[PDB]
């Protein structure tokens, strides 16, 4: 009938749990958070058993009372209704406070490191695949897409390899577009980035060529590859391809809707020479408006 | 200069005028080794499309290409309106699901030898940490190293006069009894009207 | 309990000088400790900018497709599972590479070191002197391949200078630079293998596919649920690899001691489905593919065979063999000149007797 | 004075179910509030990226010599 600190053995169980985490999951930062709760549990559970047993000589604290005493201690509340009345109990609180203040921060910094390295919906969505997204292109899509009442329950996934533009970020922070627009950094040529975009469930996919790029043949090659990648991954997803050069237009003929920029640009410019302001007439017709301007 | 019937000419695979001058109407093989991005998989975009253009202009021509990424091998001869090649995507995704390193394997162009990736040589080097003979065996098959008394990789056509040899084992017996050649495998072709 | 802000109150200052001392000490604590905290934050900010049997991987830029190819092949073997991988790369870790390293499977196995093989300090951090092997891989994305080959030659020399007893596995781009790393244990020239396979594809169709499947570690389990018969066979046969075993120790070929090479090759295939493709005599270091019928087998030879599984790893089929428990192959056996191309373009070019023009 | 961790102690739970309720109430406080704090941190982080008679200065790149 001798006292043996079996309660400190709970610390080793925490260690036996740490080596568990290395091999099998059962969620990369979740494990450390679970570990942080474990050392918190060991901190509290050691406090209850230590205070209950050391006070067995003085004031004879019950386990439930010492548990409440321990919780209000490590939370720095310090009610003072139950206090250690003898020196070894007072000392144990001191070393437990010091142990808490030197063990918990180490867990916090491991949390901080994981959070730092970590920093680097509904139905009926459409995916928008671009090489670089700028505010002029994004707002043109958003104005036209959400000008219709039928597509208001739709959200937009933007699959773009480049990092999100600063101007694009500010518009996405607007509450109107915060819930509607998701920006994914990835490639249509990686099926993993297509799984994150839920392209197999997308209502439509819009592959848009980059007109700012100085090499338009290279840009057309990328959109042909993107269209093929989407067709390979999700065959039953309507493709809406924007092609720059007419010579590359028969490589995406399978797509449901294809717009060749050079054909329409020069045919309208030629018609403006025949019928004045044909470009203006076409422009207004293809724009959804209620005639309230 | 000492090799018979080796000629050169200026041009590219994207220039149809140069290709017709080379004799692409009379060419059994067209090997494209052309070299030409921030997004990694887009490095093959120009080679894939240029080869695709010839695939449509000369459907019967045999084009062999090298691609930087094995993930791009599905785009060698792309038939978008083809349920079979589109179903191969599901099969390859399933193999990738099971953790198979050979997931591109069931793509038709790779299976037919139309594409290979240079990343395979990386695997040959990593394999050499466990198989110190692997590099030597590969070069012996390719003829890259020539050891006196070492054989060479060849091929034999099984024509209608050789179907009396019903099975592959009997072919092994016949070859090892007459010419002492060792069959490595079979290149099989099936009718797959698209 | 005061500076920890617990404030139990069982012991309290009962006089004004004691109460004032607590007040000034609390204020002193709240103005002295933060200064130490900010210095700690200042040190922590700038600070932000294992086991045995590891392997070092020296690259110029590490991309995801290169890393996963190494990781898939390296850890496809049960023997190399206790190994961890050090990546010595001058460039900053790629974002895509970072995400894969965060995966718990590769978190403990892969260490990424930013450094140069040409700095011995970065080689000491990589523990190159203790590494089981070093892999120097050329960068093929680089537009200047001569420059890339120079960097890998320098890297190979730096590793050899620092750690002479470390097997080097060098990947060389251009054949002209291949004799500068001939000292390395294993060298792969990319341009030689690429163009020889492309040339063989013109002779033997899909030779590149045949080589690709052989040099890939697989168990032949792909497409086994496929409804198509060709996919099941094709995925099964892709599990073949090239293995070596001493003939005397080999249950496949030990019964053919004193027989011709082709006799053993045919009969071991007829019995076990293994393809004896070559052998290496104990006298020489040269591997011979199909020595022929005049070659007589001996117990000291090392046999190279193609099979789905290693013979030792095929301990089941031998027990499965115990579960069951055309002329015959003999036990005993302008016109062009034929010559060598005169001007070898580079050093190390193996001389092949070719059809040559007379002039 | 509890959630502010002052803990005066002039009024304290004198029976076990309240002592438990205070214990669980501190615990939920320490697990619910940090989630709100973390969301506040994210919003603050992404947020980081007068009088009359003023004058506008339009330049393409502003250097210290010109300013
Ligand atoms: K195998
Ligand atoms: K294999």
């Amino acid at each position: 009938n001798l006292f043996i600190p079996v309660f400190l053995n709970c610390w080793l169980a925490k260690h036996a749990l740490e080596n568990m985490i290395n091999d099998f999951h059962r969620s990369a930062m979740f494990n450390q958070v679970l570990i942080l709760f474990c050392t918190l549990l060991c901190l509290v559970f050691t406090g209850t058993c230590g205070i209950q047993h050391l006070e067995r000589a003085g004031e004879n604290l019950s386990l439930l009372t010492s548990f409440y005493f321990c919780i209000v201690t490590f939370s720095t509340v310090g009610y003072g209704d139950v206090t250690p009345k003898i020196w070894p109990s007072q000392l144990l609180v001191v070393i437990m406070i010091c142990v808490a203040l030197v063990v918990l921060p180490l867990q916090f910094e491991e949390l901080v490191y994981l959070w730092m390295e970590r920093q680097k919906q509904t139905e009926k969505h459409v995916v928008l695949c671009v090489s670089s997204l700028k505010i002029d292109l994004l707002m043109d899509f958003l104005n036209e897409f959400y000008a219709h009442p039928r597509l208001q329950d739709y959200y937009v996934v933007i699959l773009c390899p480049t990092e999100m533009d600063v101007q694009v970020r500010r518009v996405l922070q607007i509450p109107l577009w915060s819930q509607r627009v998701i920006y994914l950094q990835g490639s249509a040529l990686k099926d993993q980035d297509l799984m994150r975009a839920k392209m197999d469930n997308g209502e439509a996919c819009f592959i848009l060529s980059s007109r700012n790029e100085v090499d338009r043949t290279a840009a057309d090659h990328q959109t042909i590859l993107r269209a093929w990648a989407v067709k390979d991954f999700a065959p039953n997803c309507p493709l809406y391809v924007q092609i720059l050069k007419p010579e590359n237009k028969f490589h995406v003929k399978f797509a449901d809707h294809v717009v060749c920029e050079e054909e329409c640009k020069y045919a309208m410019l030629a018609l403006n020479c025949i019928c004045p302001a044909t470009s203006t007439l076409i422009t207004l017709l293809v724009h959804t408006s209620r005639g309230q301007e | 200069c000492c090799f018979p019937m080796v000629y050169y000419m200026e041009g590219s695979v994207d220039n149809l005028d140069s290709l017709l001058q080379c004799g692409i109407i009379y060419a059994d093989n067209l090997v494209v080794v052309d070299k030409e991005a921030e997004e990694d998989y887009m490095a093959d975009a120009k080679t894939i499309v240029n080869v695709q253009t010839m695939f449509r202009l000369f459907p019967s021509l045999s084009i062999t290409t090298e691609l930087t990424h094995p993930s791009n091998m599905r785009f060698m001869q792309f038939r978008a309106k083809d349920s079979y090649s589109l179903a191969l995507s599901k099969l390859e995704k399933r193999e990738r699901e099971n953790g198979s390193n050979l997931a591109f394997m069931f793509r038709l162009p790779f299976a037919a030898g139309r594409v290979f990736s240079i990343s395979m040589l990386d695997t040959l080097l990593y394999q050499s940490f466990v198989k110190d003979y692997m590099i030597t065996i590969t070069r012996l098959l390719l003829g890259l190293d020539t050891t006196p008394g070492s054989g060479y990789l060849c091929a034999m056509k099984i024509t209608e006069g050789d179907l009396w040899i019903r099975t592959y084992g009997r072919l092994f017996q016949k070859l090892c009894s007459s010419s002492a050649e060792i069959p490595i495998g079979i290149y099989r072709t099936e009718s797959h009207v698209f | 309990v005061t500076f920890s802000t617990v404030g139990y109150g069982d012991v309290t200052p009962k006089i004004w000088p004691s109460q004032l001392l607590v007040v000034i000490m609390i204020c002193v604590a709240l103005v002295v400790l933060p200064l130490q905290f900010e210095e700690l934050v200042y040190l922590w900010m700038e600070r932000q900018k294992q086991t045995e049997k590891h392997v070092v991987l020296c690259v110029s830029s590490l991309k995801i497709d290169l890393l996963m190819d190494f990781l898939n092949e390296f850890y496809a073997h049960p023997r190399l599972q206790d190994y961890y991988v050090v990546i010595l790369c001058p460039t900053e870790m790629d974002v895509q590479v970072r995400r894969v390293l965060q995966i718990p499977l590769w978190s403990q196995r892969v260490i990424y070191l930013q450094g140069s093989a040409l700095k011995d300090q970065d080689l000491m951090r990589a523990k190159m002197d203790n590494g089981e092997a070093c892999f120097i891989l050329s960068s093929r994305n680089e537009v200047d391949r001569t420059a890339a080959d120079h960097q890998t030659i320098l890297r190979a020399w730096a590793v050899k200078d620092f750690a002479p007893n470390c097997p080097l596995y060098v990947q060389i781009l251009k054949p002209e630079n291949k004799f500068h790393v001939k000292f390395a244990d294993h060298v792969v020239c990319e341009e030689e293998c690429k163009y020889a396979m492309l040339a063989l594809n013109c002779i033997c169709p899909a030779t590149s596919t045949l080589i690709t499947l052989l040099v890939h570690t697989s168990r032949g389990q792909e497409g086994q649920e496929s409804p198509e018969q060709w996919q099941r066979m094709y995925g099964r046969c892709s599990g073949n690899e090239v293995y070596h075993i001493r003939m005397g120790d080999s249950k496949f070929f030990r019964e053919y001691e004193g027989k011709s090479f082709t006799y053993a090759a045919f009969h071991a295939h007829k019995k076990y489905g293994v393809c004896l493709i070559g052998l290496k005599r104990e006298d020489n270091k040269s591997i011979l593919l199909n020595p022929g019928p005049r070659h007589i087998l001996a117990a000291s030879d090392t046999c190279f065979y193609i099979n789905i599984t290693k013979e030792e790893n095929s301990a089941f089929i031998f027990k499965q063999e115990e579960k069951r428990k055309i002329a015959p192959v003999l036990e005993l056996a302008v016109e062009y000149v034929k010559g060598y191309p005169p001007n070898s373009p580079y050093i190390g070019s193996s001389p092949t007797l070719c059809h040559l023009l007379p002039v």
